[PDB]
RNA sequence: UCGCUCAACGGAUAAAAGGUACUCCGGGGAUAACAGGCUGAUACCGCCCAAGAGUUCAUAUCGACGGCGGUGUUUGGCACC
RNA sequence: CUCCUCCUAAAGAGUAACGGAGGAGCACGAAGGUUGGCUAAUCCUGGUCGGACAUCAGGAGGUUAGUGCAAUGGCAUAAG
RNA sequence: CGUGAAGAGGGAAACAACCCAGACCGCCAGCUAAGGUCCCAAAGUCAUGGUUAAGUGGGAAACGAUGUGGAAGGCCAGA
RNA sequence: UGGUUCUCCCCGAAAGCUAUUUAGGUAGCGCCUCGUGAAUUCAUCUCCGGGGGUAGAGCACUGUUUCGGCAAGGGGGUCA
RNA sequence: GCCUGGCGGCCGUAGCGCGGUGGUCCCACCUGACCCCAUGCCGAACUCAGAAGUGAAACGCCGUAGCGCCGAUGGUAGUGUGGGGUCUCCCCAUGCGAGAGUAGGGAACUGCCAGGCA
């Protein structure tokens, strides 16, 4: 793929269960974890879930 | 001089569309029909729409009146 | 007598005209006829001491935009809930 | 208002042949002539049919329109639907009593062979 | 006061109050008394702004109202617990969102209806404006 | 298959009311009275509008119908100590 | 204080309060089965008594009726 | 639904429940979050533009008042 | 009701539902833990298939509500 | 290829009004009912005989927008997620996005027999 970089940048501690799934379904351990993920629609959707918290380049 | 009311009856869809039923299996618990028994489903002395054949459950409006049938396709 | 400046809008929605009543300018549409809807956006405070008229709503108007004057007539206009601002205005062709 | 009364008859009789799938032989009456068709269980098309309104089964006859013409379109649409390998038809009364011309035509047909 | 003469229930839930209004233009005369706040009106307000502006115009030119009190707001008695059923109904409100029009009038000059549609805003616990009526 | 207002309707027994300021014990601020708190419907105080009263004259004085606040001074609400 | 219907109840189910309204503790050998029919309320007009209304006849209307008993879901293929 | 319960840490002066963030242990290392950067007290007496004159900021309503953008009105033939 | 005595490591609740002579007790379930099994089972997102009647809105229905025109019928002085 | 009839698909862009129109081809009333049959009374209906009449009613087809019905575009409402302002209640970013109403559409469209010139 073109394998974009998705990176958090909030923590999920105060958010909704949906949200913490989706964290769980990029990767994403904690703040600052930058991770690895192939460019699928299926991933732009769970990157426009969690958006205000994570950080893609 | 108020107080009661009842038990809840469970009603409502229990399959919805496009899922795979066996024979039997109770597609809506209603009170009158609001959903009418299309093919492969019979209407029960309840109103209770059951698959009378296994297949996959199926909404459509149809008729003189567009009221919402149930049918079941193999 | 009317004659209304008009850009053509860009992006349509609700945030975008939001933004269009809270930079003073406010959305229009200019549907009828064979040609599609041309949705416009006028100046707020420019057509709203020209509505205050009683013939913006009566005679035919002209609208230009991007090099074009339409003959128009207003159709219906949304105004503000209580402010005297307008939300609004339908144009059909004519 | 004698067509709108009889389809209303019919129409709980024409179900119960869409819900079960059954071969419809459906019967027309009319004062001075008799249908038939045998339809498909599909509602589309029908299959074979007969009448009095086609010129052979019509100076073969005394009179068009009558229970002895109506056993004549009784075996004329059974014989030649055996022809075509339908039996295990069901009658459609469509409106109409069974008791004079549509009882005579289907009487006709059992007897021809129609299986009910 | 106005109150409707029958009703098919005693009392309401108390509701919200969320949006804006749908009559919004003067529709029937040539000057209104717009709400531009939000809260109730009950029906003592109502009729004490009425008398206010029909006073103010000297019994001259028509007069709408353009709201009516529909809801009954029930209220406990002094020293009573809480729980015990819903209280009893003791007045009658209308639901007011911003941009409805309280009132119209019109057979008056202008200057006539600004002066008692004046009256009667001090009668009122929300904060109004005067609109005339408008082609389209 | 029958017999239950076992209706306190998952039915303690076949069969069951009270008094206690003579009282007792085990607990409770899980819960009341007092006071504190929270809240202010009520109460009290102020203000807005001005119909009117005041010989004329709304606003010297008073102020109907209605409006908005304050106080924490009552009667309460609550049940936090 | 058990049961039923509606709302509260947040468009699946469920969901509390000494929340808001109502009902049940049966009836029926036909009011069940089936088969063959049928289609209402109200209104107008006509008018033997007969009046707003008995019955009859037409027109309108289209279920505003009816559903042994609450309310809701239904009901013309009628479940009437 | 989230937090507390059963979660410490930073902020909201203090302040279970709010905001930030989830403490394995050590370090006299670094970058940040919310919050902040005159002094108490770590960091901008930052840069450019505007506003306000009340210590507003740093408690409150109806209402009152010449506090400080677009038009409208009757004139260098005099407002 | 009060007390319950050495240490580390791993995980980690509930204060709900239903019953209860029950309501500060208990029981089944829910959630916790340990163990043994099993399926691309589970979650997330995208696309598809669904059913709604909530928010909104609306006023044909059920009620309620103004105002206007009402072809009424006739209160009402009124005539006889 | 129009015309009619059965059965359907479809379910108001298909309905209704209003106007015009069609005959033994078909369909409708219509002739008669003595019997099969049947009306809580009526051959009205159902049903059976058979075509003298008429296309009046019905029923098709063709007109007309009077009425339903359908109905964008834009805007508004509401709202998921995120962050803000404060009695209530909103606003920003982003995603979804009505209802109502305008413009306009619209006098339905379609699979077997029979009839008559082809």
């Amino acid at each position: 793929a073109k394998t974009i970089k998705i990176t958090q940048t909030r923590s999920a501690i105060g958010r909704l269960p949906k949200h913490k799934a989706t964290l769980l379904g990029l990767g994403l351990r904690r703040i600052g974890h930058t991770v690895e993920r192939e460019d699928t629609p299926a991933i732009r959707g769970m990157i426009n879930a969690v958006s205000f918290m994570v950080k893609v380049e | 001089r108020n107080g009661r009311d009842s038990e809840a009856k469970r009603l409502g869809v229990k399959r919805f569309g496009g899922e795979s039923v066996l024979a039997g299996s109770i597609i809506v618990r209603q009170r009158g029909t609001k959903f009418h028994a299309g093919a492969n489903v019979g209407c029960g002395r309840d109103h209770t729409l059951f698959a009378k054949a296994d297949g996959k459950v199926k909404f459509e409006v149809k008729g003189p009146k567009n009221r919402k049938f149930i049918s079941i396709e193999a | 007598m009317f004659t209304i400046n008009a850009e053509v809008r860009k992006e349509q929605g609700k945030g975008a005209s939001r933004r269009l009543r809270a930079a003073n300018k406010f959305p229009a549409i200019i549907y009828g006829g064979k040609e599609a809807p041309l949705a416009i956006e006028l100046d707020h405070d420019k057509v709203m001491n020209m509505q205050a008229k009683a013939e913006f709503y009566s005679e035919v108007l002209t609208i230009v935009v991007d090099g074009k004057e339409i003959k128009v007539k207003a159709q219906d206009v949304q105004r503000h809930p209580y402010k005297p601002k307008l939300q609004h205005i339908d144009f059909v062709r004519a | 208002d004698k067509k709108s009364a009889r389809i209303r008859r019919a129409t709980r009789a024409r179900r119960k042949l869409q819900e079960l799938g059954a071969t419809r032989l459906v019967v027309h009456r009319t004062p001075r002539h008799i249908y038939a068709q045998v339809i498909a269980p599909n509602g589309s098309e029908v299959l074979v049919a007969a009448s009095t309104v086609e010129k052979a089964i019509a100076e073969q006859l005394k009179y068009t329109g009558n229970k002895d013409a109506a056993a004549a379109v009784g075996k004329a649409v059974a014989e030649r639907a055996l022809e075509k390998g339908i039996k295990d038809v069901s009658f459609d009364r469509s409106g109409f009593q069974y008791h004079g011309r549509v009882q005579a035509l289907a009487d006709a047909a059992r007897e021809a062979g129609l299986q009910f | 006061m106005l109150q409707p003469k029958r009703t098919k229930f005693r009392k309401m839930h108390k509701g919200r109050n969320r949006g804006l209004a749908q009559g919004t233009d003067v529709s029937f005369g040539s000057f209104g008394l717009k709400a531009v706040g939000r809260g109730r009106l009950t029906a003592r307000q109502i009729e004490a702004a009425r008398r206010a502006m029909t006073r103010a115009v000297k019994r001259q030119g028509k007069i709408w109202i353009r709201v009516f009190p529909d809801k009954p707001i029930t209220e406990k008695p002094l020293a009573v617990r809480m729980g015990k059923g819903k209280g009893n109904v003791e007045y009658w409100v209308a639901l007011i969102q911003p941009g409805k029009v309280l009132y119209e009038m019109d057979g008056v000059p202008e200057e006539l209806a600004r002066e008692a549609f004046k009256l009667a805003a001090a009668k009122l616990p929300i904060k109004t404006t005067f609109v005339t009526k408008t082609v389209m």
